[PDB]
RNA sequence: AUGUUU
RNA sequence: GGUGAAAUUCUUGGAUUUAUUGAAGACUAACUACUGCGAAAGCAUUUGCCAAGGACGUUUUCAUUAAUCAAGAACGAAAGUUAGGGGAUCGAAGAUGAUCAGAUACCGUCGUAGUCUUAACCAUAAACUAUGCCGACUAGGGAUCGGGUGGUGUUUUUUUAAUGACCCACUCGGCACCUUACGAGAAAUCAAAGUCUUUGGGUUCUGGGGGGAGUAUGGUCGCAAGGCUGAAACUUAAAGGAAUUG
């Protein structure tokens, strides 16, 4: 069955803290605690070790990414950007 | 240890002896094991690769920015901080870059950085929730927590110590010419309140 | 009831038209409804068009025009006479004059 | 109690080797005196005049240009191609309703090592025997057109140095290689390169200047 | 008054109404 | 065969100014507004103002070596108004009429590609 | 497209799955073509090239990775390369390059 | 530009 | 500078104005229309990528798979909320200048939130055509957008021919429009608001004099603001619609 409404994993903080503060923890929660998928595998098996650090539990490679996911959205607009602004100044 | 960016162990090969050497780099985001990072004048824009701020066009994100060549990197070094070139003056060859608390600086064009974004970034946005957290986060760095307001103290102890009831009694902007056991408060503050408005000015 | 056929404005099968704003007082109208005018004067009219022709250095200059199209709201366009009441059936007149 | 004009001298702008005329005018700035020279006060100035004014002839009266002063010469400021722009005028006389207009900007740099944006501009028309009161494009033909129109620019630019691309915006050929590779899309009244902008000069090299 | 008035009113009182309700329990 | 400076007729509503420059710009000649000539506050825009303003300006030009302008009006124009003020007409007939040369006159008013949100608020100025 | 060249070989004619079976196929010489998902490592892309080099085997590039290569050659699982043995009717074989 | 009420 | 006129304000520390530059954010003028697309809200610089869509054409395919839909879902202007970024402009609040009898309004000068963006909420508008959706039929006409067909067509060149643009005629689909109304309506007006006392093509939603009142209460959703649902007591002879003359 479904054992909480809405605090999900955050049911372990109980009446602590604040509604508002164990929502914005949930979620960072749920992004660290998933599991995503290997860009180099192609499984569902990268875990975060301490914060930004993203390993595989198969294939053994490990990336560095952000704190609580594996790439920030200022990591992959700089990724974009740096490799459009490589293939403009080599072409 | 104490640190919210994850490091990066390279080896390259020494140039001169027939050894490996490996070095400390600040992991920035993507980077991964067995990556092959290329440091120097003629390496490729590739996030991880170490490029003279020169070498690399306007608009390109950096971290361990050198503020002097080879001091071996001073600036955007936290988790998910970056430097971006903002542009370059290549007679009197420097570079001008804007840093993570938005001021502009002018730098040597032969100054490296890494291509891409400090790793771990997004750290601050969770909330740490507990007394507890606050402990252990500086346990590894220094012991400067907690804090005990120097309103809740004697007038022997703290500058805003003492009185009937806690509270400042002077105001709390100190001046810079101000003395050490007097520099408490808000120190050569240009302003206080509630920032309402835009920044970077002109 | 229904003053307008239409509506005090031209759009059928759009919905939304993004607004302009009046020349003269700034009021915000759907770029549909505004009277529109296209104002060609001549860069000088001036009662001396004959005074800047021997003024000039050049012979046979054809001064140029300016060009402006002006956006009024319902309120300044009655009010400056760009555009008057007209009778029930006047106004079912596209027709300009 | 001054007269701030009486410690200033005139020099002489002459724009060209090529257009059709060398001097364009006079300007004048304070005498070079201690700390401060004349040629550091002139050396920067842009002046913009009109191409009929340069090439002799009144069907250039659109068309301004932009001359920047290079060097100083014993009195005679020796400029170089600074920019050319339509006149307001023409600009607003050439777009009217019923029609579709159509532009194009490529960045392109020239043969030698000049980065220019080129604005060029078309305007729809009607036939000769054409009822249809509009005579407006699919916007498939004005892609088509865009396309031609910014191979064109780019093609004419990268094949010429800025003094040869100069020399070209005067017959105003490349508007008829426009309508010559148009033709066949829609009939483009109003083909016109209304601007070409600097935006990044060489290095000096007053050898390739000094010319005029 | 203007509808639109009369309806911010009746919702300045709901607030008020809700507020003291609250307060009371 | 003469000396030409730029005449840069600014006709605002609320003044009008004729400001005579050199071929380049920077350095300038004359700037004279219907401001200096009127005392009134509300006659600053006024053709009679900017009149006199030219026929100041026309005089210093004449007096300092210019003998022809190249001319350029413009309304405040950006977002505000794009319509020539009253005076910009008066100031360019007292210019042709006080001895200068006249040559080619262009409106350079400031004209977005539709920025700047307009001031006045959604209603407008609700006079 | 290739993907519907590759289902209809998968439906029709002769096929392996895997860099296993593939290096016994291209060892065999009875690979007419091998595709390589685009995330294969970089190592075992070169080995597998060696393989067809030496017994003249064409090789295609899947543009996708290995959970796009199965899903093409219509499989619940991760597919890294895929041998052609025998290509049915299907022309999978000569409409590459 | 301002000019309330019956 | 600003206005009807002023004043606040800036200004010989050179304001305003001029020229040459640079930065930032927003916006996308003119072209722009009784024109287009989208379920609506909405959508207007270029190019690239990604999927989607209507109409048309079709001697392709399936063969009733359909229409409308309580419950239930997706989207949903602006404002507003939460948290980052950004914050040029304009600008709820606020501050001030002026009018004024008062003016904590209109007008002037600033200016916070907001305006912009990301990730989440909110779910409301005169969210309007105040006109549910599907189907059929009943006048005439010319324009116009998209597609198609035909022509001794015009122009455009490649070498026959060709697309393209245009002209003419037809056609399907669309935004509309003009005239007339057999007909409808209280009328304004309406090709649907017609085919309704000669009253039945299918189907969903809503209303039952005006207030009290979209109030109270309960439920539910929402962080909140609020949304959805929603009375009664009591009160009242009018309220209201269209049109006519003053
Ligand atoms: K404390
Ligand atoms: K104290
Ligand atoms: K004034
Ligand atoms: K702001
Ligand atoms: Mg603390
Ligand atoms: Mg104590
Ligand atoms: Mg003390
Ligand atoms: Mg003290
Ligand atoms: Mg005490
Ligand atoms: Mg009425
Ligand atoms: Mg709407
Ligand atoms: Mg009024
Ligand atoms: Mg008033
Ligand atoms: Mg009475
Ligand atoms: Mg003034
Ligand atoms: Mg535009
Ligand atoms: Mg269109
Ligand atoms: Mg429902
Ligand atoms: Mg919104
Ligand atoms: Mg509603
Ligand atoms: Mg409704
Ligand atoms: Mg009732
Ligand atoms: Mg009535
Ligand atoms: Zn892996
Ligand atoms: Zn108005």
């Amino acid at each position: 069955a479904k054992r909480t409404k809405k605090v999900g994993i955050t049911g372990k903080y109980g009446v602590r803290y604040g509604s508002s503060l164990r929502r914005q923890v949930k979620k960072l929660e749920i992004q660290q605690h998933a599991r995503y998928d290997c860009s180099f595998c192609g499984k569902k098996t990268v875990k975060r070790g301490a914060a930004g650090i993203w390993t595989c539990s198969c294939c053994k490679k490990t990336v560095a990414g952000g704190a609580y996911t594996v790439s920030t959205a200022a990591a992959a607009t700089v990724r974009s950007t740096i490799r459009r602004l490589r293939e403009m100044v080599e072409a | 240890s104490g640190r919210g960016a994850p490091l990066a162990k390279v080896v390259f090969r020494d140039p001169y002896k027939y050894r490996l050497r490996e070095e400390i780099f600040i992991a920035n985001e993507g980077v991964h094991t067995g990556q092959f990072i290329y440091a120097g004048k003629k390496a490729s824009l590739n996030v991880g690769n170490v490029l003279p701020l020169g070498s690399v066009p306007e608009g390109t994100i950096v971290s361990n920015v050198e503020e002097k060549p080879g001091d071996r990197g001073a600036l955007a070094r936290a988790s998910g901080n970056y430097v971006i070139i903002i542009g370059h003056n290549p007679d009197e060859n420097k570079t001008r870059v804007r840093l993570p608390s938005g001021a502009k600086k002018v730098i040597s064009s032969d100054a490296r950085g890494v291509i891409g974004v400090i790793a771990g970034g997004g750290r601050v946005d969770k909330p740490l929730l507990k007394a507890g957290r606050a402990f252990h986060k500086y346990r590894l760095k220094r012991n400067s927590w907690p804090k005990t307001r120097g309103v809740a103290m004697n007038p022997v102890d703290h500058p805003h110590g003492g009185g009937n009831h806690q509270h400042i009694g002077k105001a709390s902007t100190i001046s810079r010419g101000a003395v050490s056991g007097q520099k408490a408060g808000l120190i050569a503050a240009r302003r206080t309140g509630l920032l309402r408005g835009s920044q970077k000015t002109q | 009831p229904k003053k307008r056929a239409s509506n005090g404005r031209n759009k059928k099968g759009r919905g939304h038209v993004k607004p302009v704003r009046c020349v003269n007082c700034s009021k915000s109208i759907p770029k549909d409804k505004a009277i529109k005018r296209m104002a060609i004067r001549n860069i000088v009219e001036a009662a001396a068009v004959r005074d800047l022709s021997e003024a000039s250095v050049y012979p046979e200059y054809a001064l140029p025009k300016t060009y402006n199209k002006l956006h009024y709201c319902v309120s300044c366009a009655i009010h400056a006479r760009i555009v008057r009441v007209r009778s029930r059936e006047d106004r079912k007149n596209r027709a300009p004059p | 109690v001054v007269d701030p004009f009486t410690r200033k001298e005139w020099f002489d702008i002459k724009a060209p080797s090529t257009f059709e005329n060398r001097n364009v005018g006079k300007t004048l700035v304070n005498k070079s005196t201690g700390l401060k020279s004349a040629s550091d006060a002139l050396k920067g100035r842009v002046v913009e005049v009109c191409l009929a004014d340069l090439q002799g002839s009144e069907d250039h009266s659109f068309r301004k240009i932009k001359l920047r002063v290079d060097e100083v010469q014993g009195k005679n400021l020796l400029t170089n191609f600074h920019g050319m722009d339509f006149t307001t005028d023409k600009l607003r006389s050439m777009v009217r309703k019923w029609q579709t207009l159509i532009e194009a900007n490529v960045t392109v740099k020239t043969s030698d090592d000049y980065v220019l944006r080129i604005f060029a501009i078309a305007f729809t028309r009607k036939q000769a025997n054409q009822v249809k009161r509009h005579s407006y494009a699919q916007s498939s033909h004005i892609r088509a057109i865009r396309k031609v129109i910014s191979e064109i620019l780019t093609k004419e630019v990268q094949g010429s140095t800025l003094a040869q691309l100069t020399s070209k915006l005067i017959p105003e050929v490349i508007n008829k290689e426009i309508e010559n590779a148009t033709k066949d899309i829609f009939p483009l009244q109003n083909i016109h390169v209304r601007k070409v902008k600097l935006l990044k000069q060489p290095k000096f090299d007053v050898g390739a200047l000094m010319a005029l | 008054m203007r509808a639109k008035w009369r309806k911010k009113r009746t919702r300045r009182l709901k607030r008020k109404r809700r507020k003291v309700r609250a307060r009371s329990k | 065969s003469q000396v030409f400076g730029v005449a840069r007729i600014y006709a605002s509503f609320n003044d009008t100014f004729v400001h005579v420059t050199d071929l380049s710009g920077k350095e300038t000649i004359a700037r004279v507004t219907g401001g200096m000539k009127v005392k009134a506050d509300r006659d600053e825009s006024s053709p009679y103002a900017a009149m006199l303003a030219a026929q100041d300006v026309a005089a210093k030009c004449k007096e300092v070596g210019i003998t022809a302008v190249h001319v350029k009006i413009r309304a405040t124009g950006g977002t505000r108004t794009k319509t020539p003020g009253p005076g910009g007409q008066a100031a360019l007939r007292a210019l042709a009429r006080s001895g200068l040369r006249i040559g080619r006159i262009e409106d350079v008013t400031p004209v977005p590609s539709d920025s700047t949100r307009k001031k006045g608020g959604r209603r407008g100025r609700r006079l | 497209s290739i993907n519907q060249k590759l289902a209809l070989v998968i439906k029709s004619g002769k096929y392996t799955l895997g860099y296993k079976s593939t290096v016994k196929s291209l060892r065999q010489g009875k690979s007419k073509l091998i595709i390589i998902a685009a995330n294969t490592p970089v190592l075992r892309k070169s080995e597998l090239e060696y393989y067809a080099m030496l017994s003249k085997t064409k090789v295609y590039y899947f543009q996708g990775g290995n959970n796009e290569l199965g899903t093409a050659v219509g499989k619940l699982f991760r597919v890294g390369v895929v041998s052609i043995l025998e290509a049915g009717d299907s022309d999978i074989l000569t409409t590459l390059a």
